[PDB]
C-alpha cells in the first residue's frame, strides 16, 4: 500500500481551484444532509 | 449593587455566576441566565471542550484546504462523506468515544465533587504552566483563542459552502477586483 | 481637559474660544479630549493627504516600478483620484494593514487620552512592550530627534502652528475631493485634480 | 485538585487496585473501576491465565505460518482455516488434556468464593516452577512484572493477529509483506 | 455513576430487563448467523 | 388511491420478512392504518425533509418537557395558592390555549 | 534552568537574550529545558543534513553497491531530493529502526532533562545498564575521547560554537529544500540541488 513518507510523499498538495460565482442557494441545499436532498437525508443514517 | 462588568445595565443578580473572578475571564457575561438552571462546572467543562475542539477544527479545515495525505484525494467539504464511506471516520468516532467515555467518568466524579476544576485533565507534558504564576494567564489565552476559533470555524464552513472557494473563503469580486476602490461604483459587484 | 486651557485659541478668531454652537459647553471633559484627539488626527491625515494630492496632481511619480508590469508613471498617468483605483489591491491592503496596526497600537497604550493621557500626544514607540510582537525602536513621530533641540515655548508655538495647518489642510483636501467630484465648485483646480 | 488521584489517569479518583500489593499496582489504570466489584485476586489469576494462554497462542500463530509437523493431515498455513482443516479428534484430545490439567491443578479451588480461601495462595501461583526461579527472591519482582507485561502484550498481539487474518484472509507475515509491497 | 445509582441499577426489575435483553440479543444474533436449525 | 400507506419495516432474522408486504410504490413494509399520511397531506407536508425536522422539533420539545418537570419539582415548585387560582387558569386555558391554538392553526 | 543562565547568547545579537517575542517569558522553566533540548537536537540533525545534502549535490557516492542490483551512484544519479525515494525500502526501514532505538534509549536515560538532567547532553552509552540488552561500549557521542583533552572553558566555547553552527545549518538545510521546491527562492542554489 501507499505508506506516506516511505513509498509515497508525506503530504500531497491539494488541487487548487480558481475563485468565482456564488453558485445558488438551491444548489448546495438540494445536496445537503438535513435540509432538502431526500436521497441524502436517507444517506445519513449509517452504512453498516 | 454589583453590576456585571460586561453589560452593566444589568447587575450580577445572576448570582448563579458565583463570586467575581472564580473563573478566569469572568466579566459577568450571562444575559440569558443559563447558570440559573445548570451547574457552573458542567457549563465550564462544555465551554473548554468546545474551545479545544473548535481550535483543532479550524486548523484542520484550513490544512485540509491546503494539503492532504496520499489516497485522501478529497476536498475539505467532501472529505466527511468520502472518509465515512472509506471507513476512517468510524475509527475517529471509536477512539474519540473511548477518550470521551473516560471524560464522562471524569465529569461524573467532578460534579459529585472529587477534586476537579472543569477542563483540567492534567495534560501538560511540556510543562508550560508548571509555574503557578503562569497558570492563571495561560488559561485566559486558551479561552480567548478557543472562543475566536469557534467563531472562526463557523465562518470557515459557512463561507466555504456559501462561495465555494479555498482558504480565503471570499467571493470573486473580493479577490479578483478592488475592495478599496473610491470610484463611482456600479450596481452589482 | 477643560476647553479653556487648550492650545487652539488662535489670533484668527480674535484670541478666544471660537466655538459658536456651544459644543464644548454642553459636553463634559472626556468629550473635549476626544474632540481634540480627533481634530489632531484629522489635521495630520489631511496634511499628508494635501501633500500627496498635490504631488499626484503635478504628475510626480517615483522612478521605478510599482508592481511587476505596472510602472509608477502608469498609475500616475491620470489624476490623483484615478490613481488609487490603479494601485493593485494587495498594495492598498498592505497600506491599510500598516495603518490598522498603527491605530490599534496607538490606542492600546496606557493612560488613554480620555483616561489621563494627553489628547493628540501619540507616544514615540507604539509597538513597544507588546508580547509576541517585536519592532525596531524607530519612533513614530520624530524618528530623528528634531524636537529635542527646541524649548517649551518653541514647542508650544509649533503645536499652535500644527493646529492651524491642520485646519487649513482639512479645508484643502475637502476642496480637492469636492472639486474633482463636482467640477466648477472649487475654481482653483484647473483640470488635473 | 483531587486529593488522591489515580497514578495512570490523574483526572480520576484513585481506584482500589492501587491500594493492593499485587505486581503492577503502582499504575492506577482502572477507569471503569472494575476492581471495586471484582475480587482483585480472582481478577489477577484470570489475567495471568489469559496472558499465558496468549503468549503460547502468539508463538503458535507465528510458528504455524512457516513451520509444520512432518506430514500433518492438512496443514494450510492460515490458522483461521487451519482449525477447520485439521482433524477434529486432535482438537478433542488437546481440549481433553487441558481439561484434565486444569481440573487437577486446583482440585476443589474453582469459583470466586473457594479458590482464595487459604491466605497463602497468591494469585497465579499454581506451583509450576520446576527450575526454581522463584527461590532467588531478588529477581522475583522483576520476573513477575515481566510475566504480567508480556501477558498483556500477548493478549493485545493475539487479538491483532486474529483480526488482521479476518480482514485479510491471509497469514500474518504475508499480509505484512503485502502492506510494505511497493506503491 | 455513584454508590447509590449502581444500587438502583442492581434492583430486580432493571437487572431482569437487562439480562432478558442480553439473552434475547444473543439468541437473535445466533438465529441471524445460524438460521433454520432443526437438528443439531 | 393505489399506494397503500406503510411506515414500519421489520428486520429479517427469523423468517418474519414475509410481513414486509407489497404496499406499492416499490416499497416493502407493514401497512399503516393510523391516518398520519392523510393528516400530513392536509397540512401540506409534500416533502420528506419537513417530516424529519418535525421529528427533531418533537424531540426538542420532549426534552423541554423533561427539563420543566424536573425544574418545577426540584427547583421552583409553586405553592398551593398558585394552583387554586381556578379563574385565572380557566381564563388562560380558554383564551391562550384553545383560542390561540385555533388562531395559529387557522393562520 | 532559567533562560538567563544558558549558553545561547552570542555576539551576533550583542551578548543578551535574543528572544524578541517573549516565548520564554510566558512559559515555565520546564518548558525551556525542552526548548533547549529540541534546539540542540534540531541543530545536530540539520548539521548532518546540510553536510549530507551538500555531498549528494556534489554527486559524491560511495564506491560499491547499496543493495545487490542497486549501485550507490544509481541512487545518486538524480539530485539529493530524488535520492531518498531511490533508497530500497528495507534500508529506509532499518535506518528508521536504528533512529527509533537511539531515541528510545536516549530518552530512557535516568535523570530526564525535564526533571533534573542537562538539556541537550546526551548520555554517552544509551544502550548500557539495560537488563537483557547487551551492546558494546561504543559511545554514541565522542567514541574516541576527543573532548577529554579540553578544559571547562574550551568545552564552553565549543558548546557555543555547536549552538551557532546548528542554527546556521538549520537555516541552510531549510534553504536547500525550499530552493529545490520553489525555484528562484534561494538564488545561490544553482541547478544541482
Ligand atoms: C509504519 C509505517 C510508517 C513509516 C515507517 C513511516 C515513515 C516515515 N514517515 Mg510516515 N506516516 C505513516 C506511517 C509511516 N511513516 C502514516 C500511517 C501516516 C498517516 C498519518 C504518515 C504520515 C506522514 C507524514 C505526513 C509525513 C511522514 C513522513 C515520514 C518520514 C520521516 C519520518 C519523520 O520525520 O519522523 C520524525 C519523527 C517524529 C515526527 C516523531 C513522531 C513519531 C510518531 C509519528 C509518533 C519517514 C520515512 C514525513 C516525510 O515525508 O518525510 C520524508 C512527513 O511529512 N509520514
Ligand atoms: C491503536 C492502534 C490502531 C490500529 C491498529 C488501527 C487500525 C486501523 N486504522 Mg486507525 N486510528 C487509531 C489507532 C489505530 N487504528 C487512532 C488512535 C486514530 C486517531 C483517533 C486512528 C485514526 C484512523 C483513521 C482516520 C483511519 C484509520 C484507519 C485504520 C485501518 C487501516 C487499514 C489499512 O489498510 O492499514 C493501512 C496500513 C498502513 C498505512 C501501514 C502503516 C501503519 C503502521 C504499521 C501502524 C503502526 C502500528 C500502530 C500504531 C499500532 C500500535 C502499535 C503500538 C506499539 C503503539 C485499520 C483498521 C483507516 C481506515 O479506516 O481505512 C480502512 C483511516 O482512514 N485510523
Ligand atoms: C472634524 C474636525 C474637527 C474637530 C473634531 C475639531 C475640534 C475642536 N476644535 Mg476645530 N476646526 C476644524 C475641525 C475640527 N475641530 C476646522 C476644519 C477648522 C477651520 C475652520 C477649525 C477651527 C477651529 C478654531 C478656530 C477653534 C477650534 C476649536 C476646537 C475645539 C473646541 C470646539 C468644539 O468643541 O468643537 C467640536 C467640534 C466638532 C464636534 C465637530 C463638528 C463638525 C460638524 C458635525 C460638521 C460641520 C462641518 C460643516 C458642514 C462645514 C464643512 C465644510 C468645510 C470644508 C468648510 C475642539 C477640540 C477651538 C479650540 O481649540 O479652542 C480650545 C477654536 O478656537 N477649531
Ligand atoms: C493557527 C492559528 C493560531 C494558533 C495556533 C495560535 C496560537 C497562539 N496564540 Mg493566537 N491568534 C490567531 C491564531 C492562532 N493563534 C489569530 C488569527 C488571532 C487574531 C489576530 C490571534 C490572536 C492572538 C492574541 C491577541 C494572542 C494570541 C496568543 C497565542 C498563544 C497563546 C499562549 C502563548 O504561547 O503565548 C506566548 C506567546 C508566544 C509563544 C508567541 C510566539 C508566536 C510566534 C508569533 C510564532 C511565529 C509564527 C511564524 C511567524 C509563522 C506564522 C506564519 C503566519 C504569520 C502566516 C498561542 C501560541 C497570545 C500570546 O501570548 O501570543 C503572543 C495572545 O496574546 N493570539
Ligand atoms: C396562555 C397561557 C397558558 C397556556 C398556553 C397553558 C397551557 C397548558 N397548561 Mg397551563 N396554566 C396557565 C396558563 C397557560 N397554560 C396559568 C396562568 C396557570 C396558573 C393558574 C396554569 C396552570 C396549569 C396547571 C396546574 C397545569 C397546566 C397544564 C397545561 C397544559 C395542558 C395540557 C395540554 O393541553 O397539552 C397541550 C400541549 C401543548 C399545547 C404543547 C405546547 C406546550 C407549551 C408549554 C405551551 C406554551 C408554548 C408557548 C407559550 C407558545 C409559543 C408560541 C410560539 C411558537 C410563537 C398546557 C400545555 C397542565 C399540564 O399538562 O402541566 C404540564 C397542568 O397540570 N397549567
Ligand atoms: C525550532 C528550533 C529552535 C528552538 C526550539 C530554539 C530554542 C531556543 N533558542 Mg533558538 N534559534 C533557532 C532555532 C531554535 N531555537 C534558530 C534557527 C536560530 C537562528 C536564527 C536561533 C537563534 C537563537 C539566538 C540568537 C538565541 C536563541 C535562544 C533560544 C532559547 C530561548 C528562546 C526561546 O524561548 O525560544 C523558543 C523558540 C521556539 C519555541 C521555536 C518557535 C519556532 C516557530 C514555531 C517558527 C518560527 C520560525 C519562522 C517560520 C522562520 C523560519 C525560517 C528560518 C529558516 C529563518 C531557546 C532554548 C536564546 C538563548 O539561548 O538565550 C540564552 C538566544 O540568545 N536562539
Ligand atoms: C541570503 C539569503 C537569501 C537571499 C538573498 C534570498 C533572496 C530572495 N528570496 Mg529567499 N529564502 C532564503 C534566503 C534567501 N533568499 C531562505 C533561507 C529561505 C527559507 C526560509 C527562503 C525562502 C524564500 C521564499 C519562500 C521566497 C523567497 C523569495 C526570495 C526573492 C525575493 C529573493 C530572490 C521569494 C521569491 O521571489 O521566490 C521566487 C519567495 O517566494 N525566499
Ligand atoms: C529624505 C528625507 C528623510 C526625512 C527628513 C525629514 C523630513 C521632514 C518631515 O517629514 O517633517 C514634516 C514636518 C515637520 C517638521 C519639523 O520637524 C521638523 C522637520 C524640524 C522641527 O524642528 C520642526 C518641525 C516643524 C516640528 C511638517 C509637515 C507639515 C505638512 C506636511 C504640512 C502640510 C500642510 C498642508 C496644507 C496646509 C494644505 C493646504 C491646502 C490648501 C490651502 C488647499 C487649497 C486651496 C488652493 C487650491 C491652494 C487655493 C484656493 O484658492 C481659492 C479658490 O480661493 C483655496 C484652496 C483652499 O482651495
Ligand atoms: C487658530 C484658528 O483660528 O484656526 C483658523 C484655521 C484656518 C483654516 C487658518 C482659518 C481659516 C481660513 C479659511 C481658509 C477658511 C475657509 C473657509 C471655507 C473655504 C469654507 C468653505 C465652505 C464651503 C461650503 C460650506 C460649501 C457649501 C456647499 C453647499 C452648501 C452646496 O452647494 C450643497 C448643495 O449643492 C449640493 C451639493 C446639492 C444639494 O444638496 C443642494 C445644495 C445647494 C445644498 C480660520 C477660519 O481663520 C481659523
Ligand atoms: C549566537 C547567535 O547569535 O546565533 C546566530 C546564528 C546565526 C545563524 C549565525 C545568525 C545568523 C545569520 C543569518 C545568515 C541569518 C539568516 C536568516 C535568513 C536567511 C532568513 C531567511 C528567511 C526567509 C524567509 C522567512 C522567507 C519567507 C518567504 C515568505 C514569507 C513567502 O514568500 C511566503 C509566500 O510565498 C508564499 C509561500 C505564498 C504566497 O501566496 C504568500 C507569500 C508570498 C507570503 C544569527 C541570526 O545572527 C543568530
Amino acid at each position: 500500500m501507499t505508506i506516506p513518507g516511505l513509498n509515497a510523499p508525506g503530504l500531497v498538495p491539494a488541487t487548487k481551484k480558481p475563485a468565482g460565482a456564488k453558485p445558488s442557494f438551491e444548489s448546495y441545499r438540494d445536496t445537503s444532509h438535513f435540509w432538502s436532498s431526500q436521497g441524502i437525508m436517507d444517506s445519513v443514517p449509517k452504512v453498516k | 449593587a454589583a453590576a456585571a462588568p460586561a453589560t452593566e445595565e444589568a447587575e450580577e443578580a445572576e448570582e448563579s455566576l458565583g463570586p467575581v473572578g472564580a473563573l478566569v475571564g469572568d466579566v459577568g457575561f450571562d444575559p440569558l441566565g443559563f447558570t440559573e438552571i445548570l451547574p457552573l462546572a458542567w457549563l465550564r467543562e462544555a465551554e473548554i471542550k468546545h474551545c479545544r475542539t473548535a481550535m483543532l477544527a479550524t486548523f484542520g479545515f484550513a490544512f485540509t484546504d491546503f494539503w492532504h495525505f496520499p489516497g485522501f484525494d478529497y476536498t475539505t467539504l467532501e472529505a466527511h462523506d468520502a472518509v465515512i464511506a472509506q471507513g476512517g471516520m468510524s475509527q475517529l468516532l471509536l477512539w474519540i468515544g473511548l477518550l470521551e467515555v473516560f471524560s464522562a467518568i471524569s465529569i461524573d466524579q467532578m460534579l459529585r465533587g472529587s477534586g476537579r476544576e472543569p477542563g483540567d485533565y492534567g495534560f501538560d507534558p511540556l510543562g508550560f504552566a508548571s509555574d503557578p504564576a503562569k497558570k492563571a494567564d495561560l488559561q485566559m489565552k486558551e479561552l480567548a483563542n478557543g472562543r475566536l476559533a469557534m467563531f472562526a470555524f463557523g465562518g470557515f464552513v459557512t463561507q466555504s459552502v456559501l462561495t465555494g472557494n479555498t482558504f480565503p473563503y471570499l467571493f470573486d469580486y473580493q479577490t479578483a477586483g478592488d475592495i478599496v476602490a473610491i470610484a463611482a461604483q456600479g450596481a452589482s459587484p | 481637559a477643560l476647553v479653556d486651557s487648550m492650545e487652539g485659541v488662535g489670533e484668527e478668531t480674535g484670541g478666544q474660544i471660537w466655538d459658536p454652537l456651544g459644543i464644548s459647553e454642553a459636553v463634559s471633559d472626556e468629550a473635549v479630549m476626544w474632540f481634540r484627539a480627533s481634530e489632531l488626527k484629522h489635521g495630520r491625515v489631511a496634511m499628508l493627504a494635501s501633500v500627496g494630492y498635490l504631488v499626484g496632481a503635478a504628475k510626480i511619480s517615483f522612478p521605478g516600478e510599482l508592481a511587476k508590469g505596472v510602472t509608477f508613471a502608469s498609475v500616475a498617468a491620470n489624476g490623483p483620484y484615478q490613481a488609487w483605483d490603479a494601485v493593485p489591491q494587495a498594495g492598498k491592503l498592505q497600506i491599510l494593514s500598516i495603518i490598522l496596526a498603527l491605530e490599534w497600537a496607538t490606542e492600546a497604550k496606557k493612560p488613554h487620552y480620555m483616561r489621563g493621557g494627553v489628547p493628540g500626544k501619540i507616544e514615540q514607540l507604539p509597538f513597544d512592550g507588546i508580547q509576541g510582537l517585536w519592532a525596531p525602536k524607530i519612533k513614530f513621530w520624530d524618528p530623528l530627534n528634531f524636537t529635542g533641540a527646541l524649548s517649551a515655548e518653541q514647542k508650544a508655538r509649533k503645536r499652535k502652528a500644527e493646529l492651524k495647518n491642520g485646519r487649513l489642510a482639512m479645508i484643502g483636501i475637502i476642496s480637492f475631493i469636492t472639486g474633482h467630484n463636482l467640477p466648477g465648485s472649487v475654481p482653483a483646480l484647473d483640470s488635473s485634480f | 485538585a483531587i486529593s488522591k488521584p489515580s497514578n495512570a489517569m490523574p483526572f480520576l479518583t484513585a481506584p482500589p487496585c492501587q491500594s493492593s500489593k499485587l505486581p503492577g499496582a503502582e499504575t492506577g489504570f482502572d477507569p471503569l473501576y472494575l476492581s471495586e466489584f471484582i475480587d482483585i485476586k480472582w481478577a489477577r489469576e484470570a489475567e495471568l491465565k489469559h496472558g499465558r494462554i496468549c503468549m503460547l497462542a502468539t508463538v503458535g500463530y507465528i510458528m504455524q505460518e512457516f513451520f509444520s509437523l512432518p506430514g500433518y493431515p492438512g496443514y494450510t498455513p492460515n490458522p483461521i482455516e487451519a482449525v477447520s482443516s485439521t482433524p477434529p479428534e486432535a482438537l478433542a484430545q488437546i481440549v481433553l488434556v487441558l481439561s484434565i490439567i486444569e481440573f487437577n491443578s486446583n482440585k476443589d479451588k474453582w469459583t470466586m468464593d473457594t479458590m482464595f480461601t487459604d491466605p497463602a495462595r497468591e494469585p497465579g501461583n499454581l506451583g509450576f516452577d520446576p527450575l526454581k526461579f522463584g527461590e532467588n527472591k531478588e529477581t522475583r519482582e522483576r520476573l513477575a512484572m515481566a510475566e504480567l507485561k508480556n501477558g498483556r502484550l500477548a493478549m493485545i498481539a493475539f487479538s491483532g493477529m486474529i483480526h488482521q487474518t479476518f480482514v485479510t484472509g491471509k497469514p500474518l507475515f504475508a499480509s505484512l509483506n503485502d502492506i510494505f509491497s511497493s506503491p | 455513576m455513584s454508590k447509590d445509582l449502581l444500587k438502583y441499577l442492581s434492583t430486580a426489575p432493571v437487572l431482569l430487563t437487562a439480562w432478558m435483553s442480553l439473552t434475547a440479543g444473543m439468541i437473535i444474533e445466533i438465529q441471524r448467523f445460524f438460521p433454520d436449525s432443526l437438528s443439531f | 388511491t393505489s399506494i397503500k400507506p406503510s411506515a414500519q419495516v421489520v428486520w429479517p432474522v427469523v423468517g418474519q420478512e414475509i410481513l414486509n408486504g407489497d404496499v406499492g410504490g416499490g416499497f416493502s413494509g407493514v401497512q399503516i392504518t393510523s391516518g398520519v399520511f392523510q393528516m400530513w397531506r392536509a397540512s401540506g407536508i409534500t416533502n420528506e425533509t419537513e417530516l424529519y425536522w418535525t421529528a427533531m422539533g418533537g424531540l426538542m420539545m420532549s426534552a423541554l418537557m423533561v427539563f420543566a418537570g424536573w425544574f418545577h419539582y426540584h427547583k421552583a415548585a409553586p405553592k398551593l395558592e398558585w394552583f387554586q387560582n381556578v379563574e385565572s387558569m380557566m381564563n388562560h386555558h380558554l383564551a391562550g390555549l384553545l383560542g390561540l391554538g385555533c388562531l395559529s392553526w387557522s393562520g
